[PDB]
RNA sequence: GUGAACAGCCUCUAGUUGAUAGAAUAAUGUAGAUAAGGGAAGUCGGCAAAAUAGAUCCGUAACUUCGGGAUAAGGAUUGGC
RNA sequence: GCAGUCAAGCGUUCAUAGCGACAUUGCUUUUUGAUUCUUCGAUGUCGGCUCUUCCUAUCAUACCGAAGCAGAAUUCGGUAAGCGUUGGAUUGUUCACCCACUAAUAGGGAACGUGAGCUGGGUUUAGACCGUCGUGAGACAGGUUAGUUUUACCCUACUGAUGAAUGUUACCGCAAUAGUAAUUGAACUUAGUACGAGAGGAACAGUUCAUUCGGAUAAUUGGUUUUUGCGGCUGUCUGAUCAGGCAUUGCCGCGAAGCUACCAUCCGCUGGAUUAUGGCUGAACGCCUCUAAGUCAGAAUCCAUGCUAGAACGCGGUGAUUUC
């Protein structure tokens, strides 16, 4: 999946129009679940953590646990790890400072 | 996953709503798509007989509903050609429903089934009691 | 090549012709053109037709 | 702006412009490729298609479903009486293209051929080729000079042949005249070929054998002046649109400034010319034989003119060739039948095929009974 | 006359037969239509059309200012002699 | 927005397989600003529906190169715009966002394409309620409701249709030039084979069908009915019976002929020259090298074969040519 921030701002985009910061810790991993694009169909949650990799190369690493259920009595939990290219531009907030209009 | 099927004419565009042939608790089918099928601008993808699809459960037993799952028509109202000669339709449109390696969560199929459904998947042919 | 009858009225149905019905209990109904298939439907019954082979069988004609 | 939605064009390109063609009798462009080493046959024919009915074969075809099973298919029948021939035409190569040289007609020639070259035939005193027939009456030198001009020069050799229009339920009296041309060896033997068959007439079962991949080439049947829906398929607008709705919207944007070629315009549709290629022979009946719509499998003696005759067009009383599917152009009209130009081999074009049965019901509606001999049979004795 | 009826449809007494006409039956319009299978997937939106309907008998819920809702919903029947 | 160069941190030990921040040199007009040059004796100012064509900075498809490429699955780069790029819930939406199919659901331009092509939901007249502000009229680009979309017959353009003049007139042909079209996917087989420690797991040739598109066509099946063709029925009118009028085609069943539909069937060709890359011989440089001189193989590309039109100022071959 895709994950828009800002170079001038450091500030991940919640998709509809929201600007939640960035923690890397206990509020940036709630917004990049609801991403995740699985559905609350079968998982619910089980365990949810993050993989160091690198600071400069735009790819960050989640893994998972899902907890889901597959037969008519079978409940069972799988893991597996995630891989979000990270897509670089503008706060439309804070690109509104280079055009000398910033008071408002 | 689909085998070869000789072109029959298309008589279920995407909402319609077919009975449920088997008896694994649905009552009705509500098709959302067909696998398959091609891509135009404006055109509704549409099913024939013996075509896999996808449906939804909206009227039956309470755990089916309210999710997707692939499905299988097995009779059909809109007349199509056969080989041989004769024109035919059936009464009514029918389903039943299936995993996406195709085998069948039903026991037994009421009515009958077209015979290109039959051929075309080995498990259809398994519970069915009347072949056309 | 098998010719079969109508199984409304009485018509010899050369192959390629005309429709074929299965009603919803696996019953296989041939018609030899839409005329006795239009009048299939209005549920009409062919010992009172007059142009059916079924009547002039039974009132010997 | 872009296009928002990306969709596939309407019409083809390549068979523009839409105009009505030059005459109802459709051109060959392209005769096969000639072989020396083979002997002299004809390459296209002439015959005036009657209509159409159903056939039932036993498909032949390993790796399908439907092996060794009867199949329903249509099938043309295209009314192919024997053509004379009435003269033979050169052509020498020119750096500007194919050129032609000397035209040499026969002697005699019946007056059906008359009629083509007069629009009032009553009031004309029929002068047609009176000194023209004057070089044959003496000792003919006049003639093995000309015939010796297209041995020595000539590359390639045409016949000019025409159809016998009185063997033909037609009301026309006039015959339809064209060249085609020949694909043997060593052009002084085919001059030597139409020699000898002037005012001599040629069969049709020589020049096409039964399981052969032909052409078919005529002018398509016409519909006049029609819209711009039927004629491209374009999409019709919705019903809430000011002064019509069976249109095209945008003709174009700003610039050009100028309305494209390419856009849907309404015009003449119908009565074009068109090659359709790829149609398999099915059956080759000889005239004179009233076992026409017989079968090995059928053993019934009848002919294929349907009870009732066919519909516009009447008695197939003479050659005819049965191809499969349908064939560019409506009954009555002259169609060109031309071998195939390239040789096929895939799968289909190999296929023997033998019949089951040939559909001979009325064909003005609904018809019910294939000949009267057995309909009689079935409703018994009438009042009449 | 039909019918609950001065509704609609047809005739009697009385009036008019005027409204530029002839010939062909392309496109696109205007007005009036019917459509296989699916049935709002169309669209800002069921816009537009379609279905329902007259009578007699059965049966009629929530809610309520007790009057209503109510032709609620829903289901049969209708010619001729 | 986008592309170079330089390559910190990384890729368990390795600067460049591959991610790549920061510095530095540029391009583009698909953003946002700056400006006031054109138009205020009016260029109809948002989005959607409809339709053509162009761009390549390539998502798919064809043929190749590189890898930390065993297979399978991928990831990075080259030639290349031939061809394809959807169905839906919510919103006036552009934008977004989920659901499902698919080979793939790539980005853009043409007066932010397109209103004498449409629709009028939005915006931006007058009516009206609310909330904060105002002493008051009133303000709000805050929220919500109701609100007329005019003309083409002219000229060019395009699509079709005739036509004077070349001795008259008829027939049969040649082809300058312009257009050009087919596209993709599954299944079996090859094979549980190559590969693999296994788990897993291919491809070329072959066969059969399908998606999108195109040309036709009416045997068959379905649709349409003013054949008012035959039959049925209601109300009235010709005294009844027959046979008919009227009800702006009275309605209902059936209904040939015509037109017609992936709602029906049929058909959609193979040769040359190249790009990207892989090779041969072989110097420059006694070696080595696909390149310098020469040369072989090669893409959905280019040109032909084929298909459509036939220059109304392109042309050829033949028939007859007005005593009377």
């Amino acid at each position: 999946a895709n994950i828009s921030f800002c170079r001038n701002c450091e500030r991940f985009l919640q998709p509809p129009g929201q600007w939640i910061r960035a923690e890397l810790e206990s509020r940036e991993l709630l917004a990049i679940c609801l991403r995740r694009l699985k559905g609350l169909t079968k998982v619910r949650l089980v365990d949810a953590s993050f993989i160091w990799t690198e600071p400069h190369s735009r790819r960050i690493r989640i893994k998972l646990t899902v907890q889901g259920e597959a037969m008519t009595n079978t409940i069972i939990q799988q893991t597996f790890e995630v891989e979000y290219i990270v897509i670089a531009m503008q706060c439309p907030d804070c690109a509104r400072s280079y055009t000398t209009n910033t008071w408002r | 996953a689909q085998g070869t099927k000789f072109r029959i004419s298309l008589g279920l565009p995407v909402g319609a709503i077919m009975n449920c042939a088997d008896n694994s608790g649905a009552r009705n089918l509500y098709i959302i798509a067909v696998k398959g099928s091609g891509s135009r601008l404006n055109r509704l993808p549409a099913a024939s007989l013996g075509d896999m699809v996808m449906a939804t459960v909206k009227k039956g037993k309470p755990e089916l509903r309210k999710k997707v799952m692939p499905a299988i028509v097995v009779r059909q109202a809109k007349s199509w050609r056969r080989r041989d000669g004769v024109f035919l339709y059936f009464e009514d449109n029918a389903g039943v429903i299936a995993n996406p390696k195709g085998e069948m969560k039903g026991s037994a199929i009421t009515g009958p089934v077209g015979k290109e459904c039959a051929d075309l998947w080995p498990r259809v042919a398994s519970n069915s009691g009347v072949v056309v | 090549m098998k010719v079969e009858i109508d199984s409304f009225s009485g018509a010899k149905i050369y192959p390629g012709r005309g429709t074929l019905f299965v009603r919803g209990d696996s019953k296989i109904f041939r018609f030899q053109n839409s005329k006795s298939a239009s009048l299939f439907k209005q549920r009409k019954n062919p010992r009172r037709i007059a142009w059916t082979v079924l009547f002039r069988k039974h009132h010997k004609k | 702006s872009h296009r928002k939605y990306e969709a596939p064009r309407h019409g083809h390109l390549g068979f523009l412009p839409r105009k009505r063609a030059a005459s109802i009798r459709a051109r060959v462009k392209a005769f096969p490729k000639d072989d020396r080493s083979k002997p002299v046959a004809l390459t296209s024919f002439l015959g005036y298609k009657a209509g159409m009915t159903t056939i039932v074969r036993d498909l032949d075809r390993p790796g399908s479903k439907f092996h060794k099973r009867e199949v329903v298919e249509a099938v043309t029948v295209v009314d192919t009486p024997p053509v004379v021939v009435v003269g033979v035409v050169g052509y020498v190569e020119t750096p500007r293209g194919l050129r032609s040289l000397t035209t040499v007609w026969a002697e005699h020639l019946s007056d059906e051929v008359k009629r083509r070259f007069y629009k009032n035939w009553y009031k004309s005193k029929k002068k047609a080729f009176t000194k023209y027939s004057a070089k044959y009456a003496q000792d003919g030198a006049g003639i093995e000079r000309e015939l010796a001009r297209i041995k020595k020069y000539a590359s390639v050799v045409r016949v000019l042949v025409h159809t016998q229009i009185r063997k033909t339920p037609l009301a026309q009296k006039k015959a339809h005249l064209a060249e085609i041309q020949l694909n043997g060896g060593s052009i002084s033997e085919k001059v030597d070929w139409a020699r000898e068959h002037f005012e001599k007439t040629v069969a049709v079962d020589s020049v096409f054998e039964q399981n052969e991949m032909i052409d078919a080439i005529a002018v398509t049947k016409g519909h006049g002046f029609e819209g711009v829906t039927h004629r491209w398929g374009t999409k019709k607008l919705p019903r809430k649109t000011h002064r019509g709705l069976r249109k095209v919207a945008c003709i174009g944007a700003w610039h050009p400034a100028h309305v494209m070629w390419s856009v849907a315009r309404a015009g003449q549709r119908g009565y074009h010319s068109r090659t359709s290629i790829n149609h398999k022979i099915y059956r080759v009946g000889k005239g004179d034989d009233e076992a026409n719509g017989a079968t090995s499998f059928d053993r019934t003696k009848k002919t294929i003119t349907p009870m009732g005759g066919f519909v516009h067009y009447g008695e197939i009383k003479n050659d005819f060739i049965m191809v499969k599917g349908c064939i560019p152009g409506n009954r009555k009209r002259i169609v060109t039948l031309r071998k195939s130009l390239y040789t096929n081999t895939s799968r289909k074009a190999l296929e023997e095929v033998s019949l089951k049965w040939i559909d001979t019901a009325s064909k003005f509606g609904k018809g019910r009974f294939q000949t009267p001999a057995e309909k009689h049979a079935f409703m018994g004795t009438l009042k009449k």
